[PDB]
């Protein structure tokens, strides 16, 4: 790699004396084999060239520098020369060594050639520390920044100097009052950011200054609660156990921490077997937590919750295994059959009416004789006109397998009715 | 000493050939056919494109034809895209070693808006904390007035002592950048829980923090 | 109000004197009406009585303190008087200013004969902060508690010292190392915590330590998104104005900022003329952030997003609105009658099937003739068998009505057929 | 001097008859019918019940039936409840004042199990990190042997100076409580983000804390 680095400054007042210079390590010339050239940029205006030089021969100098400016080398030594006498009140410019290519391409660091004292104080730190909002693909840039100096060059080293992947050290300020400011950037991978530490850190040598800081990013989740029917059987069987389940879902995997609190009645049980378990579902858990029922406490008007407490919910989702008010009913369940222009169709599909009910705690079914069946979509109630609910079956099968002479059975397991079941039966 | 004299702007469509001169001096472009085209992107040095009168090296595509007539100097960059916004400039020889370069000219695809990039708030360092002292900062980088203000906060409330806060200027895409900084020592660093920063900017004016809270 | 308060203590060598005594500031008698007591109390053991006095003439002093004691009175001055002479080492006891009712009931606070020299240092303090998981009813109770005390009475003072409403400044403690530690509890109402400013504050004169402390509760929220479909009607028709929106619900009222992120397609619109709205539903709000689309996107086969980002939502809730893969279909849109057995009732029901489709962007509908109808429910389809989707629909209608001949249209509005929108129609 | 002897415990089921007794000493039991039961509640002291051979006042129920045979004096509290676990003695007369009192009988209703409350944490007042001092605390309050032990924390580890633990005693409840504290200057607190305090009681062994982080 090659550099080019400049010296002599300071600040003078005309008509006297002062010499600069600059020193290249990394590629090969001076004056031979190429040319060499030195710059100059007034505060406030750009640059204009001040002179030039070839292979060893040929020294020319700007209009405004000419037969006034000496710009020489020292080959062998590698160094250059700008040895000059009267720069005058404008000639105050930033000047830098300008390696040659085939126009001015090789940027050197430049050193100040400026007019009458001057001081040396301080700089301090800021971290470009990134924002969430993401920007398109596979993309993430966050950084550093240099603030308020006195002398320039500096030393603004990534990870104590380290990671030079996806770094844009990005340019310098002179300012209006006289001072400094320029950033330092770590354009690299979305996913490698929070799983990893990346620190900015600077040091300035000019006055004393050193510093280093960090990183991190973000993306959803926040859960969800639910709770469950005891089976009908469970509860009416004497000798059969029945319970209430609280199902907490899309947990994390950052926040896992499952607290319930469970209240039969208003008066905590706080135990009973509630039993828990958080286990690695999707890319979170299902925490399925457990209490035991003796049938009577459900038959007799029991109020019952579950308080559902995770960190990631701020305030705990409660929930109430409440049952609802009423109207009787016992399903009006009435099957039917198709609208004859299905016979004129490979495939037919048969009903199974479940109207007016109250409670809305269904349970429909389907069936082809013993055996059950594949195809069928059950309507989850509307509150009926009358005051109650409503619902409807499907079982969409063949006309060829109907005509056949086949036996589909609409078994329905809902409430006020005999066998805590009651079927409804169908065919042609 | 001579400047070589191009047209000062230049606007074309997309779907569009843009052209580009440069008048000389004997010495330079008429002399011989040794005229460089050239085009600079603001955060760094120029690339090569074409020189030698339509002689072009290689990554550069078909596009670029650019010659001379008389002794203005011609660069065209047909069928254009929204790449090709930059610093355009020809240049030539003198003779032995030496060579005159181009004035510049701005290409433009047709119609502009604005743009803005960040201010940030930093603490001290840990160098400094051991050796009592906590000096603070506040940085407004980047904008296109050379007029910017600071002032900070210290619990929410006007502050007022120790801070340093100095006027804009030009960088290497030149827009100008802005510098300020507030001392204290460890103790009155220890005691401070906030210390927001507020810059304002030609009525673009700021209460600023990406900061989420502070806590622990 | 009543007081009995003693004085005279220290501790002492035995062969030589000490005298105690006690006053009273808000209830008569000192002898006169009734009688007084004294009691002790060895570090270990509990209660014995050391004597008795009347009205004026029979004090009667215990077998241990008999002959020895002196239990005396001073009537009109109101104060009491134990002077005695020999309190040997096991006498030593938590002396207190018994004053009688039909027993030995108002409780004094005591002075305490103890036995060589002593010294007399330093209190401090404990908050009891209340525990969010609930008692039952309309309690609470939080507190403070004071620690590590020598000379006793404190000045424990809720809320400067005013709140004696639920309060109970639970009872002392005299330490196997010599110390002391009580308790100062604030028994009010839970809906009136963070409702309210609660201090504890405590003052001990004895040493100089003074202090001040608060309180907090909690309770659900945690919120829910969804995005939604352009009608097919403003997408299809060049003329009318198709948009992607997005509802965030359950919000909150400690919480109300939702900010929005919006991808069309994975470089951000940003605008377009997406617009919120946040207005006071139930205890929340319902926030409708809202997208404006030319047609042509959506049919060019574009990605859509929002990702909602609320502060009571650690993580932001994103969401694509997403089409889906494919299969044709083009819905199997026969409409079905009754089982026969349903003219044995007063009130028919009606079915429309609609199977074989995709996608599930499904709009069914019924009517009785030109105006709609009222009772209805559609299954919201179940993916098939064949790789297809599928519903029922109802209409709950009279029997009387049907043969009266009415015309019955299970309007559907899905998909890849004819008119965005195809009507199958059903009668007998 | 007499103690009034009574049966040490006395032990029903919920829905049966409990008889308790007081022998006396002539000048008291024996000598009037002014014979004394009484009820006392863990916390404060008795209540009235029976005096004068069954006669009670107001408030107090027809289950209570108290009166004297011999000079065994007996209180009969029939079908019972959860309320009437508590202290009941009998108590006399002497003549002209004096009165000789009972030596207690705990009645219980068949069967018992275990109970806990409270250790908290606290900080410093601003009365004392004016002029110079943070003193911070840790209560154990509350339990039934008079053995418990503590020890803190200061960001997790092992702290070694200046706290004084001291040794648990009897309570108006009759339960034994303890004390703590540690003392340190504002600049220490002001350096440390936690103090966690950990008591133990056998086996029964805590590092508490009802504190959601410590923050702002
Ligand atoms: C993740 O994940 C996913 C995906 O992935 C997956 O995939 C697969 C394939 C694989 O791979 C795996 O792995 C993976 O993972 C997803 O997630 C998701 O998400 C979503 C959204 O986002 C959500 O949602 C939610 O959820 C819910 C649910 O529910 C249910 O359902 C389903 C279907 O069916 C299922 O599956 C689930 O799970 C559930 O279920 C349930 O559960 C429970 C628990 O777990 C159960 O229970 C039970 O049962 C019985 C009783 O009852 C039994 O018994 C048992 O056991 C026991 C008891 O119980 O207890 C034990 C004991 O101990 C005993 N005992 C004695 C006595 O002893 C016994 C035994 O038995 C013995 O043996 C005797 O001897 O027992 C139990 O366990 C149950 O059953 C079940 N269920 C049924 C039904 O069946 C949903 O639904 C929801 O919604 C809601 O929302 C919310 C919010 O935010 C709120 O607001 C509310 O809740 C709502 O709603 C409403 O409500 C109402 C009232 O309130 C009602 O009624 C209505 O209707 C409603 N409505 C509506 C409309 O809704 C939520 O949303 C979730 O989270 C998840 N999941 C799912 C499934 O979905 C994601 O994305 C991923 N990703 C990531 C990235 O991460
Ligand atoms: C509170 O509240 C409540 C109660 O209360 C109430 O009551 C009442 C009576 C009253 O009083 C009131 O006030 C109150 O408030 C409650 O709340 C609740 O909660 C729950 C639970 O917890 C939840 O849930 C959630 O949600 C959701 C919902 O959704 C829907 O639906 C419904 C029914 O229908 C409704 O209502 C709602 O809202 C919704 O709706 C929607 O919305 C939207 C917005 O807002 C709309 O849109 C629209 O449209 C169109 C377009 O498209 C139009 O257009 C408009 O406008 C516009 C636009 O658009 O854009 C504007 C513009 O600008 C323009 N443009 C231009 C071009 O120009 C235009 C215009 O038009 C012009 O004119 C032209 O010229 O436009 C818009 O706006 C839509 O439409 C609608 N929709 C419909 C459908 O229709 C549900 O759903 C959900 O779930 C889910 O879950 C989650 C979680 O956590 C997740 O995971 C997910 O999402 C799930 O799911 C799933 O998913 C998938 C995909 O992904 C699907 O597909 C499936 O299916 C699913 N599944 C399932 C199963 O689900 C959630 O959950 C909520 O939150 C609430 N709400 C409700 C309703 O529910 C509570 O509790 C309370 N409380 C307290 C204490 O606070």
């Amino acid at each position: 790699p090659l550099v080019l680095q400049e010296s002599g400054p300071g600040l003078v007042k005309p008509s006297e004396a002062l010499s600069l210079t600059c020193t290249v390590s990394g590629d090969s010339i001076n004056t031979i084999l190429y040319y060499w050239s030195w710059i100059r940029q007034p505060p406030g205006k750009g640059l204009e060239w001040i002179g030039y030089i070839y292979y060893s021969g040929s020294t020319y100098g700007n209009p405004s520098l000419k037969s006034r400016v000496t710009i020489s080398v020292n080959t062998s030594k590698n160094q250059f020369y700008s040895k000059l006498s009267s720069v005058t009140a404008a000639d105050t410019a930033v000047y830098y060594c300008a390696r040659v290519p085939l126009v001015v391409n090789p940027w050197g660091q430049g050193t100040l050639v400026t007019v009458s004292s001057a001081s040396t104080k301080g700089p301090s730190v800021f971290p470009l520390a990134p924002s969430s909002k993401s920007t398109s693909g596979g993309t993430a840039a966050l950084g550093c920044l240099v603030k308020d100096y006195f002398p320039q060059p500096v030393t603004v080293s990534w990870n104590s100097g380290a990671l030079t992947s996806g770094v844009h050290t990005f340019p310098a300020v002179l300012q209006s009052s006289g001072l400094y400011s320029l950033s330092s950037v770590v354009t690299v991978p979305s996913s490698s950011l929070g799983t990893q530490t990346y620190i900015c850190n600077v040091n300035h040598k000019p006055s004393n200054t050193k510093v280093d800081k960090r990183v991190a990013p973000e993306l959803l989740g926040g859960p969800s609660v639910f709770l469950f029917p005891p089976k009908p059987k469970d509860t009416l069987m004497i000798s059969r156990t029945p319970e209430v389940t609280c199902v907490v879902v899309d947990v994390s995997h950052e926040d896992p921490q499952v607290k319930f609190n469970w209240y039969v009645d208003g008066v905590q049980v706080h135990n009973a077997k509630t039993k828990p378990r958080e286990q690695q579902y999707n890319s979170t858990y299902r925490v399925v937590s457990v209490l035991t029922v003796l049938h009577q406490n459900w038959l007799d008007g029991k109020e019952y919750k579950c308080k559902v407490s995770n960190k990631a919910l701020p305030a705990p989702i409660e929930k109430t295994i409440s049952k609802a008010k009423g109207q009787p009913r016992e399903p009006q369940v009435y099957t039917l059959p198709p609208s004859r222009e299905e016979m004129t169709k490979n495939q037919v599909s048969l009903t199974c009416l479940v109207k007016g009910f109250y409670p809305s705690d269904i349970a429909v079914e389907w069936e082809s004789n013993g055996q059950p069946e594949n195809n069928y979509k059950t309507t989850p109630p509307v509150l009926d006109s009358d005051g109650s609910f409503f619902l409807y079956s499907k079982l969409t099968v063949d006309k060829s397998r109907w005509q056949q002479g086949n036996v589909f059975s609409c078994s329905v397991m809902h409430e006020a009715l005999h066998n805590h079941y009651t079927q409804k039966s169908l065919s042609l | 000493p001579s400047a070589l004299t191009q047209p000062p702007s230049a606007s074309g469509s997309l779907g569009q050939s843009v052209t580009i001169s440069c008048t000389g001096t004997s010495s330079d472009v008429g002399g011989y056919n040794y005229v460089s085209w050239y085009q600079q992107h603001a955060g760094k040095a120029p690339k090569v494109i074409i020189y030698e009168v339509n002689k072009r090296p290689s990554g550069v595509p078909d596009r670029f034809s650019g010659s001379k007539s008389g002794n203005t100097a011609s660069l065209t960059v047909s069928g254009l895209q929204a790449e090709d916004e930059a610093d355009y400039y020809c240049s030539s020889y003198e003779g032995s070693d030496n060579f005159v370069f181009g004035t510049g000219t701005k290409v433009t695809v047709l119609g502009q808006p604005k743009a803005n990039p960040t201010v940030t708030l930093f603490p001290p360092s840990s160098e400094e904390l051991q050796a009592n002292k906590a000096t603070e900062v506040c940085l407004i980088s980047d904008f296109y007035p050379g007029a910017v203000t600071v002032a900070w906060k210290a619990d929410g409330s006007p502050v007022k002592a120790g801070v340093e806060t100095t006027k804009p200027s030009k960088q290497s895409n030149n827009k100008y950048a802005a510098s300020s900084y507030l001392s204290l020592t460890p103790e009155q660093w220890k005691s401070h829980r906030s210390y927001s920063c507020q810059v304002t900017h030609e009525g673009s004016t700021v209460e600023k923090t990406v900061a989420p809270t502070e806590c622990s």
